[PDB]
């Protein structure tokens, strides 16, 4: 889905 | 006068909108009518200003409309009267790049004339020192021609004339109009924070960094990273179109999926180091040498 969670 | 200019630009975007009747941001079929609608609103509000003279509201519109016309002629020239799917289709890339530019011109107009009503004299930048730089250098103005901007910026952050300054101009001039608005400067100083090392951040993150991509859409990023699916930790970064002022990082995840994330909203240098250290952002554009 378009923009996903910042994987930090 | 101004009103005649605004009527002409409205009818010009309606023509383009009808010629586009044959999606996912940036979309011309969305941006053109939204820009037209905002221009109708500008037309009505001016038939009523901020402080006049160079770089006020009237000056901005003159520059903005002359640019919108040049860009609209470029689009018109690619469209038949009422193939995009061939590999390397020049038509697809030119339309994608133009849609990016209309996305930026729509956002700029909406930032400075929301509901038709000029706010460039009151506009406040996102980062404080950048705010103070603009207002102490340009006063209530909302726009400057590149050469004057270059000269003004150089009181604090001088750029080497020639190739480097032109590379900077290309990065900052989102609407490709030859002029820098307060909005564009807002976007640049957010992307390349922190302020005390502005142009060194830009040099490092954009000029010398293999991961930096300019004027690519979301779908163009997904397509470019196809080449790197077998290389988890490959990444690139570019300006978000829907969240102007923020970076979109595209990367290859652990499973070979291509993901895009917005890291709202610290210096990019910190997001990159933290991804590197953790193993997410290892190979800029799929290549060996991470800067
Ligand atoms: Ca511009």
């Amino acid at each position: 889905q378009r923009y996903s969670s910042d994987p930090t | 006068e101004e009103a005649r200019a605004l009527g002409r630009a409205v009818r010009m975007l309606q023509r383009l909108e009808e010629q586009c009747v044959d999606v996912s941001p940036p979309s011309l079929r969305d941006l053109l009518p939204r820009t037209a609608q905002l221009l109708r609103e500008v037309a009505h509000s001016r038939r009523a200003g901020g402080p006049g003279g160079p770089g006020g509201s009237g000056d901005f519109l003159l520059i903005y409309l002359a640019n919108l016309e040049a860009k609209s002629r470029q689009v018109a020239a690619l469209l038949p009267p009422r193939e995009l799917f061939r590999a390397g289709s020049r038509l697809r890339r030119q339309l994608a790049k133009l849609a990016i530019i209309f996305s930026h011109m729509h956002a700029e107009l909406h930032a400075l004339f929301p509901g038709g009503k000029y706010c460039g004299h009151m506009y406040q930048l996102t980062k404080a020192p950048a705010h103070t730089f603009w207002r102490e250098s340009c006063g209530a103005r909302c726009v400057l021609p590149w050469a004057e901007f270059e000269s003004l910026l150089g009181t604090c952050h001088p750029v080497e004339p020639g190739c480097t300054a032109l590379a900077l101009r290309t990065t900052i001039d989102l609407t490709c109009s030859g002029h820098v608005s307060i909005f564009e400067f807002d976007v640049f100083t957010r992307l390349f924070q922190p302020w005390p090392t502005l142009l060194k951040n830009w040099q490092l993150l954009a000029v010398n960094h293999p991961g930096y991509m300019a004027f690519l859409t979301y779908d163009e990023v997904q397509e470019r990273l196809q080449a790197c699916r077998d290389k988890p930790g490959s990444y690139i970064f570019r300006l978000s179109c829907t969240r102007l002022g923020q970076w979109a990082i595209g990367y290859v995840s652990s499973d070979g999926s291509i993901l895009q994330t917005i890291p709202a909203n610290k210096p990019l240098s910190q997001v990159l180091l933290e991804g590197q250290k953790d193993g997410f952002y290892l190979y800029p554009d799929g290549k060996t040498h991470n800067p």
